[PDB]
């Protein structure tokens, strides 16, 4: 079925599925919680209206190593850095791309193509006996693949 | 200079340390005296056919160094006492065969030394020569390992009586010589110490040394002379073959146990499988109203394990306070890491002792000697002895012996709390006999403390004693109100007190206990 | 006698008279202080508190313990004729901080405070051992109106650390000094 | 009590909560199920409130000799594990509170 | 007599009656003030407190003493018929700060306060000597309703410095003035 | 074996080894504590996605002169300034480099090649009788040696 | 120095590496302790009629190398274990027909050797002669590789008891000689080393030795002596025939697996086609409340494989917790690149 | 000396006199007396001597960490006997420091001193968990103190030291 997933992917967390943020690509899935501080922006350029700009998104997500830190924090951050990091030397020069992931929000609002342009977080949070992190707050900055039209945007929500 | 360190402490204010030792095992334990117990064992060192109180700090030496499994069938008792010690002290009785002889060194009038060996229990006599003699009683053959004695002289007393010092040392196989103690003593018939301590030779020897006794001829003590001697080691003494164990030694040890003037509420098989000894200890349990912890041969597969209960001969309504144990598996040694097999009787005793000792007022006698808190064997690398053989549940139940099952974390729980009581009556459990035994004790001490009292108050004292003891039981939760209110009432207990004559007071009390839940029923179903 | 509440009260009273002890068996003491067990009158101890954070999740917040926020010890004490307690405090703070202002080695001025529980036979058993240093005795008032009680004061000691409660003896050839 | 069993239990609890070495323990081994029940006329009890909590601090407590009419007593504060998913399990099992990374 | 607790109480009482003194032997005095030892009724002293910082390390925080945060002295006093204490305070603050507003030399207006311990023979021994200057007497209330006690007030003095507790005599050819 | 090391290098500190930050090169090692305020960032450039940027790191570390200040603070800061300072005149013009050091984090996340581009701290902390510092908080700015690919990054963690 | 590399370790300290040979195997891993499987199979090495907690560390070692698929029908179990152990461990049970025999070497009073072979399970006894003997128990017929022993004297104990060192090794066809153990033991009953290690012969054999077991006359042990014998090889060992396995052996394996007190969440067919064995395993699964991964014979087409389930007789409410598979295909051997057919049971259990 | 005093609190004697962390000499113009002759490692270690060689960097290196103990017991290493020597010396120092003191507090003082010594030891890392948890678990230390008479406090203490892998071996294996 789907490839490997990280974060609070299973229902065993016993948390509302709606409040879960999900990113998915051909080989990786990351699931998290909709944390405060999220924002988005769309705008245009003019001087006479010239044109528009693609959508922008600023998503801070908090991750908790409730039971299995290896799959919930370490694997999650590894997948995230793999996705943001442009893989342009994977011995396949005929098609190498920095890769884009698809975003699901509230299980009803889907962005088919979005680019993870920036990532950051802090590693100073407390750890476990092995040393995997218990908590983190990773902020993400995301861009649309194009300047989407009104017919493209308004008809994409649920 | 003052930096070099000597071997052992002499008489100087200083520090002397021994060479570092690796092959020396020593463990921590503080006894709380929750269940006094004893047992018949065959060990190295120690006085045989005598009760010795062994604590968490003496089983190493007074009981002797633990032997190995391959040395006959005598590792079972040492292992058993090993697990037993981690709860409370014991009153063990050691037995030796007729081959055991202790060594004696006879010193003549001029101090001429000679060596001899005499069987234990045999008396000591001196001929015209050999002015006196000294013999070791610690049970060590003085050959594996070895011990030596040294005799020197010292200053005299106020009366001018000659004083000589004796020093004891021990030597290992390697040859390391380590002193143990030294004592000066005067040969005088009225020898006294500068503290006023008795310096009379055998008297001083028994007063100070716990290892050497002496016999002195009264007609040769006056003419006895002393000399400076070095490296005086006993020769010719040894326990002999400890593998061969006699029913006569067994019964003598049982007699010693009976005649022991100390309290002990529990007894162990402790690696003993002789049928006559088992029957004797069963009779002892019956006539002292105590608890027995008999064990059977682990090598017996379930096919022959079942007839072994009948072969015990303890089946009946009298020998119900006792329990019978078996262990059909193989474990790994803690010390020599060897594939070994020994009974779980001591482990079970320790489990129930720990489970009872957490309760304060009287102890949870009613507690099932099982559970994660108690039913933990976990010695090392438990493997089945006879994977081919298979037990039977109903045959086992009618056999009334204790089997064992899997536990929470893969460990191995005693899944039984049933005694060898043949009849299927409510006293065939283990908690019920526990409560009869407990109440028997409490009744005994209350009666004994109120014994020989002027009349007119004994009934009242009995009434309040009953009330308070029921108070302890209801606090423990062992006794509850009856489950039948309409016909059997709701009173958890009832009392009858009266008297017949100037003597022969009589009390009859009834109590209703609580449940233990040693079997459970469960049925699954689905709503689909 | 046979009623449920009578049984309950009987059980309670028996186990109370059998398992209860007043705040009788206790002893506070400090290395290098003689009679301090006598002169001290009160103790207030806090090893450390542990702080949590809230995290917003849906309709719930989850709090998780991070870190041992440390505590302190405060001892209320009366002094002697000579003011030996003030003398000891003066010495202690002097060793803690140089009046010239430089920082002293945090090993010479550290004291091992310990509270033990007494026994029926007068023996003591460890109950709490902290490695602390003085900080301040607080704003204390002294006057002549103290006409029925003696002038007494508290002293506050801060633990060296909630981590690695280690100590050693200065009385040695290799003292508390080190090699740079 | 005489032995300070409550302080002993608190010591054990906080030890399990936080490693004195400083590392973070698994938030499943040191969680305790506190419960208050309502009694009945027959002595039976019925559930009233069950929380899954962990110790945090007993507070700044005072001890002296002036307590000449009452016993030294103290409060303990326990923080719930979570206001969401009040779940617990038994450690006494082959698969303990440990997990697979 | 021979019981353990009787022995303990006997030891305690003997050493108490042999080593304890009430807050009897004490004396507060100030240079330039006559009878101040009498008129003063209360004292509250704090030399300085020392501040720590917390540092986060794993599961523990480590606190280390930095620096002597200074204290102060506060003396509760009743005055005389002439208000000599208020007169002295007026003079002191005048020397401390110019009413014209300029800053006076911090050597002419500094006073050496000292508390000594008395003896059985009336002799005194040094206990604490501070170099302080007045700051404020506080918001004091005066009325007629004081119908059983005298109008009395506190004065607060701040130490010159927790470092270099030095002083000299003005009575000299080279006075407290200096060379620029 | 290894060359000289500074900071809390020995286990005598009695502190968890996991929480220790370590930097190591051919001739110098510095060990410290993972202090709060740490952060990292990776990003890319676009206008049409053009390319990426190397990893960035902002690590504040606190150092304590518990027992031996000379080795724990003075020697530590000396090694740090030696490493950051480009040694390009060491009489070896055939190969002079500003030098790069290897970073170990949590004893399991290793950055083989990272450049200490910036350093700062404060010297106002209290000292000892000799005068060596008791405490400091040195903040560091670090850069990756190249724009690492996803295959380079994701498979480098433990 | 660091330049030298050894082969066996005695007193000298050095770093060794693998020799230059023709074949080599490996097996490394850690136990699961999560969910286990059990099943009967025939393999190389290992005690017959014996359970073995097999993991990734011992799968290739104590089970021997995989056998040739065309060498009988014994390749189904080896393929199943190969495909399963890569992800999960188990408690596999192995037995062989009575035709297999293990070898033994006897040392008489003078220490002279005599070679013999006995059927597995047979117990050897010592008469007036035959001072003592040592028989191999790992199941290898000592033919590939061979077991050799070298015995000579050594330093005495702290008690002065005479001691002798013996080393065991396996020698391959090409001549590579890899030691397994090298131990100093003594005839003394109470033989204690300076470490406190017991040097008694039978205790040492049962505790530290793992491939050889010794029987010693307790009356001639005192009078026994030692000799110098180098590279003594066992002869007469035979693995027997494994293509045909008795239903008696099948049921013995069934009942010992039943009696085995080891946790296993599932049971695997391992390619067995004995109907009685399949039914016994089904009833084991039923009364132990677990899952079973039975399989039908792949060689039959669909039309007759459809009735094959009730032909076997595992249809019913009792066998409700088990599943039965079919693999009507043929894949390529991982080594011999040949048409090989084996079930999907192990991979199905692994997926679950 | 330099290795042990790298640590500042108490020092670490668990250091091996082998490897180029300490065994670097390289005086000048080294010339082998018998270039053809080579040492025998097993006979050397049996003889309890110490042998030398040259490292990659040309330094002279002592490739041995064993004492002159005939028996192969754990005393035959080098650092471990030094570990016992150091702990015994410290114990002697502390015992002499507390010596000549009235009874009733001596036991408490010795217990506290040994406990803090154990703390310094576990900080130094010399005290490590037991090899076999079957017998003593993971708790690596034990202490008791008893009395004989007016004098003769008998104190007994057993500890689990560490090791630096004197037994040297290795085997890499193939996969094909």
């Amino acid at each position: 079925m789907a490839p490997i997933a990280y974060g609070v992917y299973s229902q065993a967390d016993g948390v509302s599925p709606y409040l879960k943020v999900t990113l998915t690509n051909s080989q990786y899935q990351v699931t998290g919680y909709i944390s405060q501080g999220a924002a988005m922006n769309m705008a245009q350029n003019w001087e006479v209206w010239e044109g528009g700009t693609p959508p922008t998104f600023t998503l801070p997500v908090t991750f908790i190593a409730l039971n299995n830190p290896f799959i919930e924090v370490s694997g999650a951050i590894a997948a995230l850095t793999a996705m943001i990091s442009p893989e342009l030397k994977a011995a396949n020069v005929g098609g190498q791309i920095p890769e884009r992931v698809t975003l699901n929000i509230g299980r009803r609002i889907n962005i088919t193509d979005v680019a993870i342009q920036d990532l950051s977080f802090d590693l100073d949070a407390p750890r476990d006996s092995n040393g995997y992190f218990l908590k983190n707050t990773v902020n993400l900055q995301l861009t649309g693949s194009s300047i989407y039209n009104s017919s493209d945007i308004v008809r994409a929500f649920q | 200079s003052q930096y070099s360190i000597q071997q052992s402490l002499g008489n100087a204010s200083g520090v002397a340390v021994s060479p570092i030792n690796a092959d020396a095992t020593l463990s921590t334990g503080v006894a709380l005296n929750s269940s006094l117990w004893a047992g018949i064992g065959v060990f190295a060192r120690g006085k045989p056919f005598t009760v010795l109180a062994v604590t968490e700090s003496n089983y190493e030496d007074v009981l002797g160094e633990p032997l190995k499994p391959s040395s006959g069938s005598q590792f079972e008792p040492i292992r058993h006492v090993y697990e037993a010690i981690q709860q409370t002290s014991g009153y063990v009785v050691r037995a030796v065969p007729d081959d055991a002889k202790f060594p004696i060194i006879m010193f003549d009038e001029s101090g001429e030394p000679a060596y001899s060996a005499l069987p234990y229990g045999s008396e000591i006599e001196l001929d015209s020569g050999e002015a006196f003699a000294i013999y070791v009683d610690d049970g060590d053959p003085c050959i594996s390992p070895t011990r030596e004695l040294t005799i020197e002289t010292a200053t005299a007393d106020s009366a001018g009586n000659e004083r000589f010092l004796l020093k004891l040392t021990q030597t290992t196989s390697l040859g390391v010589v380590t002193t143990l103690e030294t004592h000066t003593v005067s040969l005088a018939e009225e020898a006294k110490d500068d503290m006023g301590r008795l310096c009379y030779l055998p008297t001083a020897l028994e007063a100070r040394s716990k290892y050497l006794r002496a016999v002195v001829n009264e007609e040769l003590i006056s003419t006895a002379k002393v000399t400076n001697k070095k490296s005086l080691a006993f020769t010719g003494g040894t326990n002999g073959d400890q593998s061969k164990i006699s029913t006569a030694a067994y019964l003598r040890a049982v007699k010693v146990l009976n005649n022991a003037p100390y309290m002990y509420t529990a007894v162990l098989g402790l690696g003993c499988y002789d049928n006559a000894a088992i029957t004797a200890l069963g009779k002892i349990c019956a006539d002292r109203l105590i608890d027995g912890f008999f064990d059977v041969k682990p090598t017996l597969t379930y096919a022959e394990a079942l007839p072994a209960v009948e072969d015990t001969g303890l089946l009946g309504t009298d020998y119900v306070s006792c329990s019978v144990y078996h262990y059909p598996f193989s474990c790994k040694d803690k010390w020599t890491q060897s594939r070994v097999v020994f009974g779980l009787s001591g482990v079970a005793y320790a489990a129930k002792a720990r489970g009872v000792k957490k309760n304060s007022d009287v102890g949870g006698w009613h507690y099932s000697p099982a559970g994660e808190e108690r039913a933990v064997i976990a010695r090392a690398s438990i493997q089945p002895l006879y994977p081919e053989d298979t037990p039977d549940e109903e045959a086992m139940v009618k056999g009334r012996l204790n089997k064992v099952s899997v536990g929470t974390s893969g460990q191995m729980i005693i899944d039984d709390a049933l005694t060898c009581c043949t009849q299927d009556n409510y006293l065939h459990f283990q908690h019920v006999p526990s409560l009869m035994n407990a109440i028997s004790r409490f009744f005994v001490q209350l009666a004994r403390q109120m014994k020989h009292s002027p009349d007119g108050i004994t009934a009242a004292g009995l009434t309040k004693g009953m009330t308070k003891l029921l108070d302890r039981f209801v606090a423990s939760g062992a006794l509850v109100a009856p489950r039948d209110p309409d016909a059997d009432g709701t009173e958890p207990y009832v009392l009858k007190v009266t008297q017949a004559e100037f003597d022969k007071w009589e009390v009859v009390w009834a109590c209703c206990p609580t449940g233990v839940a040693r079997r459970i029923q469960g049925v699954p179903l689905l709503i689909k | 006698g046979v009623g449920e509440r009578e049984v309950g009260k009987l059980t309670s009273i028996i186990m109370n008279k059998m398992l209860f002890a007043q705040g009788w068996q206790f002893s506070v003491e400090v290395d290098g202080l003689e009679g301090a067990d006598f002169f001290a009158k009160d103790i207030t101890y806090h090893d450390y508190s542990i702080e949590y954070e809230t995290i917003k999740i849906g309709g719930g917040n989850i709090l998780q313990p991070t870190e041992r926020s440390p505590g302190q010890i405060t001892m209320m004490v009366r002094d002697t004729v000579d003011g030996l307690v003030l003398d000891w405090f003066k010495t202690a703070k002097s060793r803690v901080i140089n009046p010239d202002g430089t920082g002293n080695i945090p090993s010479q001025y550290l004291l091992n405070v310990r509270i033990y529980r007494l026994l029926s036979s007068g023996l003591t058993k460890l109950e709490n051992e902290m490695t602390v240093f003085p900080v301040t005795t607080g704003d204390v008032t002294y006057a002549r109106d103290q006409v029925t009680e003696f002038k007494s004061f508290p002293m506050t000691f801060a633990l060296h650390s909630t981590f690695n409660q280690s100590s050693s003896s200065l009385a040695s050839l290799l003292g508390f000094s080190f090699s740079l």
